[PDB]
């Protein structure tokens, strides 16, 4: 009944090396440790994913290319553009070891849930949901979320994937778009020009998996109250229709106010309410991180959410620790929404929710 | 192909 916390000092150091989010893993763990939450959890050392484990989703051609460019850090390789390596996903030295580490950590978490040693397994450094079978994408080199679901598949016949990242979890949706045994649900910003450009409400999966992909297109400026209304409405209908045996939850903090992407206007409290709703299902749950580019706020959010999982109220004052100086200007745990408009029209939201309700009527 | 980022 004690939550599993995927952590090792080696694992955090590796995750710190990602160019797009340097030192974020350290800051998240350091704050969690400063609140002493790790003492209330079962700390589990992550394994490194084998080539074969990664090949359960990713193609050998792609994996071999990753390993190749990882050796010398071969930027400007002729085939790199084809495999998605570029501005978003640079071909840096040791990137293969980075991929295998994160993929292994999520698999380890999934294996803990399978063994029944816990009901909640946490990997805050995972959740890289953009990666395709043969293509890096959106800062993601390996889709650890897919690898984790594939592992959970060995025991749980129906798996629900819930993606609360700011961006559409297109990698995970595409991976399972043709099956009805994994349902993916994504709430995300949807607007022409905004990455990755997919995930309209009309995208519902294909073939046998038709209506087993749920997409909730949302506009800039949404805050806690409306977001939870939308989330609770969709998840209630999804839970009744799909009846999941396990849940994979992606909680990218790039929705949080203060993020440089400045799109959604959320606080960890709002996200926490969505988390609580899923947690009271009492199903095996894999918790992943994802986006989050205000590093202090991302740490604030996932530390708060960890407290939520443990059912603990945390002190409002950030305790002194290695990165205390980064928590200005008020050095508190809570985050204040920005004073900017919510661009979501209630009639648009209502139309979206009705479209989804109609789609889920087919799910039987 | 969009840019993230
Ligand atoms: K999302
Ligand atoms: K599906
Ligand atoms: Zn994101």
């Amino acid at each position: 009944l004690v939550p599993v916390y995927i952590y090792s000092p080696e694992y955090v150091s590796m995750c710190d090396s990602l160019a797009k989010i340097p030192k974020r893993a350290s800051m998240v763990h350091s704050l969690i440790e400063a609140y002493a939450l790790h003492k209330q959890m079962r700390i589990v050392k992550p394994k490194v994913a084998s080539m074969e484990e990664m090949a359960t989703f990713h193609t050998d051609a792609y994996l071999q290319h990753l390993q190749k460019v990882s050796q010398e850090g071969d930027d400007d390789h002729l085939d790199s553009i084809e495999y998605g390596l570029g501005y978003d996903c640079p071909a840096t030295e040791g990137i293969f070891d980075y991929a295998a580490a994160i993929g292994g950590a999520t698999i380890t978490a999934a294996q803990c849930l399978i063994d029944g040693m816990c009901k909640v397994a946490i990997n805050w450094s995972g959740g890289w949901h953009h990666a395709k079978k043969d293509e890096a994408s959106g800062f993601c080199y390996l889709n650890d979320a897919v690898l984790g679901i594939l592992r959970l598949r060995r025991k749980f016949e129906r798996i629900l994937y819930v993606d609360l990242d700011l961006h559409h979890g297109d990698g995970v949706e595409d991976a399972f778009s043709f099956t009805s045994k994994v349902m993916t649900v994504s709430l995300h910003k949807f607007s022409p020009g905004f990455f990755p450009g997919t995930g309209d409400v009309s995208d519902v999966g294909l073939g046998k998996g038709r209506y087993y992909s749920v997409n909730v297109p949302i506009q800039d400026g949404i805050q806690d109250e409306k977001y939870y209304q939308i989330c609770e409405s969709v998840l209630k209908e999804v839970y009744q229709a799909f009846n999941p045996k396990a849940v994979v939850l992606q909680l990218g903090a790039d929705t949080i106010a203060g993020d440089p992407m400045c799109s959604f206007n959320m606080t960890p409290v709002g996200i926490g309410k969505c988390l609580k709703y899923i947690l009271q299902w009492q199903l095996a749950t894999l918790i992943l991180g994802g986006g989050g580019f205000n590093l202090a706020n991302t740490a604030r959010c996932w530390t708060y959410l960890t407290g939520v999982i443990l059912g603990k109220t945390l002190s409002s004052e950030i305790p002194d620790h290695e990165f205390f100086t980064a928590y200005g200007p008020d050095y508190v745990l809570e985050i204040t929404p920005s004073c900017r408009p919510d661009r979501n029209e209630p009639h648009r939201i209502q139309q979206i929710l009705n479209y989804i309700k109609g789609n889920l009527k087919h799910v039987v | 192909r969009h840019k993230k980022x």
